[PDB]
DNA sequence: AAGT
RNA sequence: AGGA
DNA sequence: ACTTTTTCCGG
């Protein structure tokens, strides 16, 4: 069924962060990818079987993490990068505030 | 303050920044006719000294970024003098709390 | 940068968003098998037994209160006040 | 050499855990992973020091898992070698390609070729050695070699080294 | 600030014309917002949409593609704080439930 | 279902934007990317070391990716890319390569103006990046000659030499793709009238971008690390994975290959013509011409709604759909895949009043009870019941329709060959159905209102409508008439407290909306409670005896 | 999961140079001589000379056997032996390089006794040498200051002949006569 | 548009409603820092009204034989009589209830008495009234320092903002302004000893009542505000169905800040 | 139906 | 093409 | 001269 922008509303007027998470997430799309911690992209060819991490490249085969974002947004991050386009995601903070 | 009455010429107003540390500024006699301070609509703004505008930054923990603005232009911060980076300390009635007050710095 | 104790400024009371969020995380606890602080005087529902819990103020659960400059104010769901 | 290096592993506990034995199962889960442990960046973590005071910090909850991730800020021996670095160890294995030598926890390696031309390959002994025209080197021989060259192999460091120049060899 | 006061008649007299009431804090709110940028900020694609947030949380709105587009020509960072960014990463925002952080405490754990 | 994986987990704090360097294409690149067929090595089923699969993903399901050992459902794509054979403009960025060719000298690459005007040290001062190009902008795109010698921060009589280079600098325009120009010239000091009009070359732009000090471009909205203007023309083009352009492979032996495949085709096709063309006996004009057909594909396959009208077209008449068209608002990906989401455990029907029914409570027909499903973990309090629902089967009420082991694995209750003989254990999770009391988030579309979306106990009730009190018909909106609801179910422990605790019928009544109670008596309620009331309305014993009884919480007196 | 550390270098996109390790005194980004403890203090770099480091994982594997049985409440031949012993004891066993280090140490030790180790640190931490220098001059026996120079070539023009000449006199007299 | 506008605003632990900046929107939410559900309409008896029957309802003038309070209303009121030490406090507090009149007279220009505020007091009164079955025949057990100071130290504890800075304290006594001006009205000791008729008992628990009523009156940081303000006046949009333009198209007209406005006009 |  |  | 939104859900 639709869990739509409106819903999704609603669901943030609660206060139900959580309960909006797991929406979209666990009852949805979620998905989990390997990426770099030097050039946050998808790039990491994790062979997580033989314990094997790697991101030629960046030649880093130990800065590498692990994330839960929902399939789509793999797709919408591979998209932009398929015209130009680099969003970097980063485990850490620099900019404060 | 110098008070025309219909205009400044361009040639005139190329001379206004250059005394510094000294300011001026241009106002056309025909607005202030009326008081535009004395309106129902208009609270009241009073300017923050830096030791005052310094400690609302320290007990909000704000940046200056993060505070609502006024226009250097505003018919207020004229009014006032205000120069940029200034704050005013805006004192409106509520018909919730009585008494609310606002912020705006000088941009 | 954390601020200490003495010099907290947040509610004494505890948020309907905190509490909500820690009969959640405690009854999700307790779901997953987790030591329950408290008799359980025939309970069986993680969340009946995590408000059980929290009735006696005996979780073991601190919320850090982020203010929105990065600072903030951990605070004990034994010191909070349940009023709501 | 040998270093007393300040680091932090971030561990996550389950639930079932969240008993009065939690920061003694925490230190144990240090050790773990920890002692015994080998990167490129550190070397071998050896032995965890100062058991007693070891800062367990607060463990956040995490979102939609029960479980808490607490940052362990610990403090233990390491061993990370150099090359220059000029190692005292025991000879290991012995072949015609040359011989292995266990300085700690590391094997390294010296080529026929980062020895001396004078010591030979002398196949016909128990066990193989090495004969210089004053020099024995076997199995159980104590040596000085210059590490020329390091390799981070997973679980390990495995180095090559040299007993061609002066002040160094069998000691 | 007369603006301000203006805008919120403006706004109440739509709301009470219907006959309906709405409570002050709502349209305060709203007011306030197209107003706190120094004049008035619109409602609209080019209004509030071409403010300073995150490009992830204004590209949910109206230009989308051409708002990526410029994040990248320019470098933009996500600060990640925003509800959309968090629905996009498929994270918990810190909205009500999420404002806040939970920990256990071993001391206040070996006392119970 | 994904695999277990040795590396920290995190989540992401900021997404910093960029530009890609030709550089790290070819760096992050699994393949390269020659030939336009897909696959079918000589019409032979499986596919060519050319596009989709030189090392990307995979296609086949079975059969896993050769590169990340995974596969399918664990294998993100794996990007690869194409070395164009000239550069080519992004389409998205050609208005931003236009205006930063009016901010700079079309020769040596210097700002048109500096610290020496005072209009210009005025713009440069600006902190927003977007705001300081703005203004750099309307003040360098008059200066139509690059400056040799300025007069000094002082006097008009003595000048300083700013900067080598006087050339003229074009008037550019442009022709749909194309940047042509036209330079003021001299001949006799007049001369325009009738200046010299050519078009610029993408090559010689790039140069000039290049050539843009750091200090330079970094004035204008630039950034040295993830975005120099120079990477706004495409040398090196990306190939996406079959993930982004899945083969939709109907059937064993026919394709079915995704638009944005027989895109790259087109651009590969293309840049092949170009890259021989030019290789080969050069017939110039025929260069020109291929290269700009280049420009059109690698164009129309970032976006093909273009205001210079060829809209890039399959031969079906039917246009190529754009990587952009794809992002586009409302029901596409960011709007309609990430904003909004199709879930799991959610189910709708027509809904229904029901006066017996409490506030909270909202009527699940069996059916529903029946599929929709609840993750308990087996747990000393539960086991016993657990087990007996185990036992009970998908098929008869309070039953269960899944169990999952430690190992991760599912067992079907329905097909099951140990369905009857299932020892639970701790920690195990039961997906049973919904049952009695359980909180569910029930909402009626459109949702303008946090009161649109609440959360209700389940009353499992026969017949196929979801049966709800009267008094919470106005905060949803919804009449009887045909009218049907959303129910969508929590899965945690925790989902369900945020459910329980914060968004329940009775916590919603007195609405912050308008200070007041948002729901009341309506309808038949209303109209009786008058008549009731009246001075004139008296009740016998009898009657006042069950309308006692009636009421669940009576005294008894 | 791996370890981090004090050192919290933000490497945006530059990634590289690592550049190479050796007598140079120039070993890795981590092993620097200006460090961070858990406090956030600068303190110096900690090396150790082994038996230096044979002493300080005796005493930290000791004190351990001590909480070890605290919670469960409610001569170099023979010093190995006793040493394999504590291992069994407090290690998870499966450190099979601790046991070789541990062996390796008790071994190739120069100082037996903490009176002695603490005259060694003391001699050695005067120079003022990198903590890299003191460790090497205190784990590798050297007679010719040439020999010292030689093998730790990072001495080179730190520290006189003569001078280097006299602490290595002194380091042979520390030296316990297993 | 509304939702998309306001969604990242919120309230934080600071009782300040800001933005994904961090930027402030306002200072205190809705100007008060109170939870929309916990308002009602309430009357400012002090706002209209005969100058006259102001003086006959709030005045107490113990210096006097006929504006004292009877030792009807009170076991005080034959030791009460000429009390000068008093007499400071029931002039202090009149002089108070008099400065209210005039400040509310500022805010309501048109003298609206019915305004929306945080804890009913009607109902706390008369609650009181049933809980302690109020004897409207015998004398309060009441002392003129038991009503007068009562409300003084219930207002210190009527907390929206805690820091300890002036900032923050004035900051504190702004929202709370309005509150305490009904309080002062509705809990003035003629008010309490001739109409309610409350004794000690009954005081202190109104007292504590209204104390604890407002306390979970506050907004919850956490609070989505920004979406709850859009939807707000989002859905009330939807049942829309001089003569200047009204409804949906003016409401169209204001979000767009359009400058070419249908219906424009001037009220001179 | 509006607005760069 | 159709429901609210 | 030139672009973009418009309530929610069987073939
Ligand atoms: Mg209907
Ligand atoms: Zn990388
Ligand atoms: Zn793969
Ligand atoms: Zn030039």
């Amino acid at each position: 069924l639709r869990f739509g922008e409106m819903e999704r509303d609603c669901m943030i007027a609660h206060g139900a962060a959580s309960f909006l998470k797991e929406r979209l997430m666990e009852a949805s799309d979620a998905f989990r990818v390997h990426i770099c911690g030097i050039c946050g992209l998808m790039t990491v060819i994790a062979k997580l079987n033989h314990n094997q991490f790697e991101c030629k490249g960046c030649d880093n085969k130990i800065d590498i993490y692990q994330i839960h974002i929902p399939y789509a947004a793999k797709l919408l991050f591979q998209e932009l990068m398929a015209m130009n386009i680099t969003p970097r995601l980063y485990t850490d903070r620099s900019r404060d505030f | 303050i110098f008070v025309y009455q219909n205009n400044i010429t361009p040639s005139a107003m190329k001379l206004v920044p250059s005394i510094p540390p000294a300011t001026i500024e241009t106002f056309n006699e025909a607005a202030l006719v009326v008081n535009i301070t004395h309106h129902e609509l208009v609270p009241k703004h009073i300017r923050l000294s830096s030791d005052e505008k310094r400690e609302l930054l320290k007990r909000y923990r704000l940046k200056e970024s993060q505070l609502p603005r006024i226009q250097r232009a505003d018919p207020v911060a004229l009014y006032l003098g205000l120069k940029r980076g200034e704050v005013v300390k805006i004192i409106r009635k509520s018909e919730t709390s009585g008494r609310y007050a606002s912020y705006r710095i000088c941009m | 940068k954390a601020i200490p104790k003495d010099q907290r400024a947040t509610t004494p009371y505890m948020t309907k968003y905190e509490r909500a969020r820690i009969l959640g995380t405690r009854a999700l606890q307790i779901s997953m098998n987790a030591p329950v602080f408290v008799d359980l005087e025939g309970e069986t529902d993680p969340l009946r037994i995590a408000m059980k819990e929290l009735a006696e103020k005996k979780i073991p659960l601190v919320i850090r209160r982020y203010l929105p400059d990065g600072s903030f104010e951990d605070w004990s769901v034994e010191e909070l006040i349940v009023d709501l | 050499m040998f270093f007393i290096k300040d680091l932090s592993l971030n561990i996550t506990l389950h639930p079932s855990f969240f008993g009065p034995r939690m920061k003694q199962y925490l230190k144990t889960k240090l050790l773990e992973e920890v002692e015994g442990s080998c990167t490129g960046k550190f070397g071998y973590i050896l032995c965890v020091l100062d058991y007693d005071n070891i800062d367990i910090q607060r463990g956040r909850i995490l979102p939609t898992d029960g479980s808490a991730e607490f940052n362990v800020k610990y403090r233990a021996v390491v061993f990370k070698p150099f090359k220059g670095e000029v190692v005292d160890g025991t000879v290991v294995s012995c072949s015609q390609h040359g011989f292995e030598v266990q300085v700690g926890p590391m094997k390294v390696f010296v080529t026929k070729h980062l020895m001396p031309q004078d010591l030979t390959f002398n196949a016909g002994s128990n066990p193989p050695s090495y004969q210089s025209s004053e020099d024995v080197i076997t199995i159980k021989s104590r040596i000085r070699v210059k590490i020329e060259g390091c390799i981070s192999q997973v679980s390990s460091i495995h180095a090559i080294g040299s007993i061609k120049e002066d002040y160094l060899g069998a000691i | 600030e007369a603006g301000r006061a203006a805008l919120y008649k403006e706004v109440y007299n739509v709301i009470a014309s219907d006959g309906s009431y709405v409570n002050y804090r709502h349209m305060a709110l709203l007011v306030d917002v197209m107003t706190t940028q120094g004049g008035l900020t619109s409602v609209t694609r080019h209004g509030f949409n071409r403010s300073n947030t995150g490009a992830l949380m204004r590209c949910s709105f109206e230009e989308t593609v051409e708002i990526l587009f410029e994040a990248g020509a320019s470098a933009e960072l996500d600060d990640c704080r925003g509800v959309s960014e968090n629905v996009i990463l498929g994270q918990m925002a810190p909205i009500g439930t999420g404002a806040f952080d939970v920990m256990i405490d071993e001391e206040s754990l070996v006392k119970y | 279902g994904q695999q277990y994986s040795s590396a920290p987990l995190r989540t992401v704090k900021e997404v910093q934007f960029g530009l890609f360097s030709p550089e790290e294409v070819r760096a992050i690149s699994v393949a390269k990317i020659r030939f336009p067929e897909t696959m079918d090595e000589t019409q032979t089923r499986a596919k060519i070391g050319g596009l989709n699969d030189p090392r990307l993903g995979s296609i086949d399901r079975n059969l896993k990716c050769q590169t990340c050992q995974e596969g399918m459902n664990e294998c993100p794509g794996h990007f690869g890319h194409i070395d164009l054979a000239k550069p080519v403009f992004h389409v998205g960025f050609i208005a931003k390569i236009k205006k930063v060719c009016e901010c700079v000298c079309m020769h040596c690459g210097k700002l048109l103006l500096d610290e020496h005007n005072e209009l210009m040290r005025q713009a440069l001062a600006i902190k927003d990046s977007k705001k300081r190009f703005a203004a750099i902008w309307t003040l360098c795109k008059t200066k139509m000659v690059c400056e040799t010698d300025v007069p000094s921060e002082d006097d008009p009589t003595q000048l300083v030499s700013r900067g080598g280079c006087g050339n003229t600098q074009p008037t550019i325009r442009k022709d749909g793709l194309k940047l042509v120009g036209s330079w003021k010239k001299d001949r006799a000091t007049g001369d325009a009238d009738e200046p010299e009009l050519r078009v610029l070359s993408t090559e010689e732009i790039l140069n000039i971008f290049k050539h843009i000090s750091v200090k330079d471009f970094t004035s204008l909205g630039f950034n040295e690390v993830f975005s120099r203007p120079e990477w706004m023309i495409l040398t090196c083009l990306p190939v996406p994975p079959p993930p982004v352009r899945p083969s939709i492979s109907f059937n064993e032996s026919q394709r079915g290959e995704d638009d944005l495949t027989f895109k790259l085709a087109d651009i590969l096709k293309a840049n092949i013509s170009l890259e021989t063309l030019e290789h080969n006996g050069a017939p110039h004009h025929a260069i020109e011409e291929a290269e700009s057909l280049l420009q059109f594909h690698v164009a129309t396959y970032m976006d093909n709604d273009i205001a210079g009208q060829p809209q890039a077209l399959q031969k079906s008449g039917r246009p190529v759909k754009s990587i952009r068209a794809r992002l586009k608002g409302k029901e596409g990906r960011i709007r309609g895949n990430l904003m909004g989401k199709r879930v799991d455990f959610s189910a709708r029907t027509v809904i229904s009043g029901d006066p017996n029914l409490e506030l909270d409570q909202v009527g699940v027909p069996k059916s529903i009870a029946k599929t929709l499903t609840y993750p308990e973990v087996v747990t000393p309090y539960n086991i016993d019941r657990l087990t007996q629902l185990v036992r009970n089967g998908p098929n008869e009420h309070p039953g269960a329709k899944y169990v999952i082991r430690d190992s991760g694995d599912r067992i079907d209750l329905r097909y099951s060959k140990r369905a009857g003989d299932i020892q639970l254990q701790y920690g195990w999770k039961v997906e049973r159905h919904i049952m009695d009391n359980d909180p569910v988030l029930f909402n009626r579309q459109p949702s303008l209102h946090k009161m649109s979306m609440m959360a209700h106990r389940v009353k499992v009730i026969p017949y196929s409508t979801f049966r709800l009190n009267l008094s919470v018909t106005s905060p949803y909106n919804a009449d009887f008439d045909g009218d049907e609801m959303n129910l969508h179910v929590p899965q945690s422990e925790e989902t369900r407290a945020e459910l329980s605790q914060l968004c329940a019928v009775p916590l919603q009544i007195v609405s912050p909306q308008s200070n007041k109670p948002c729901m009341g008596i309506v309808q038949d309620t209303l109209c009786g409670i008058r008549k009731l009331t009246l001075r004139d309305t008296f009740i016998e014993l009898d009657q006042v005896l069950n309308m006692l009884y009636w009421v669940p919480d009576w005294d008894g007196v | 999961v791996s370890t981090s550390t004090f050192q919290t270098r933000r490497r945006r996109l530059k990634k590289v140079e690592e550049e190479e390790n050796a007598a140079t005194l120039q070993l890795g980004q981590e092993f620097q001589l200006k460090q961070i403890n858990h406090q956030g203090e600068e303190e110096e770099l900690i090396a150790l000379n082994l038996s230096e480091a044979r002493l300080v994982i005796k005493e930290a594997l000791v004190e351990r056997r001590r909480a070890f049985k605290r919670s469960q409440k409610k001569t170099r031949e023979k010093e190995l032996e006793s040493i394999d012993v504590l291992l069994e004891q407090t290690t998870g066993g499966n450190n099979k390089d601790l046991k070789n280090t541990m062996q390796y140490l008790t071994n190739f030790s120069r100082f037996r006794d903490q009176e002695t180790v603490g005259a060694v640190i003391q001699l050695l931490k005067s120079t003022g040498l990198h903590p890299f220098e003191v460790a090497q001059l205190g784990s590798l026996a050297c007679d010719t200051a040439d020999e010292a120079k030689t093998l730790i070539p990072s001495l080179n023009n730190k520290i006189s002949d003569d001078e280097l000449e006299r602490i290595l006199k002194e380091l042979s007299n520390l030296e316990t006569l297993y | 548009r509304l939702v998309k506008a306001l969604e990242d605003i919120m309230v934080h632990y600071d009782n300040t409603t800001r933005n994904s900046l961090g930027n402030v929107i306002q200072f205190i939410y809705g100007e008060d820092g109170m939870d929309a559900a916990h308002i009602e309409k309430q009357s400012l008896d002090t706002i209209g009204g005969s100058d006259a029957a102001f003086e006959k309802r709030y005045r107490v003038d113990l210096l006097n034989t006929d504006h004292t309070l009877d030792p009807s209303l009170l076991e005080s009121g034959s030791e009460i009589l000429g009390d000068l030490k008093l007499q400071v406090l029931l002039d202090e507090e009149y002089k108070q209830l008099v400065k209210d009149r005039k400040f509310l007279r500022e805010v309501f220009v048109d003298g609206e008495a019915n305004w929306p505020l945080p804890v009913n007091i009607r109902r706390i009164i008369q609650n009181a009234q049933q809980t302690f079955h109020i004897d409207h025949t015998k004398p309060s057990d009441l002392t003129i320092k038991d009503i007068v100071l009562g409300v003084k130290d219930l207002q210190e504890n009527l907390l929206v903002l805690r820091g300890k800075n002036e900032i923050i304290q004035n900051a504190q006594r702004d929202a709370v302004t309005l509150f305490c001006c009904l309080l002062r009205s509705r809990l003035a000791t003629r008010r309490v000893l001739q109409e309610y008729r409350l004794t000690k008992q009954a005081f202190d628990w109104v007292l504590s009542n209204i104390e604890a009523q407002f306390l979970r009156s506050v907004v919850h940081p956490g609070e989505m505000v920004g979406v709850l303000a859009a939807q707000s006046i989002g859905e009330p949009a939807t049942q829309m169905t001089k003569k200047v333009t009204s409804g949906v198209p003016r409401l169209k007209e204001i979000l767009n800040v359009a400058k070419n406005m249908k219906t424009p006009s001037l009220t001179v």
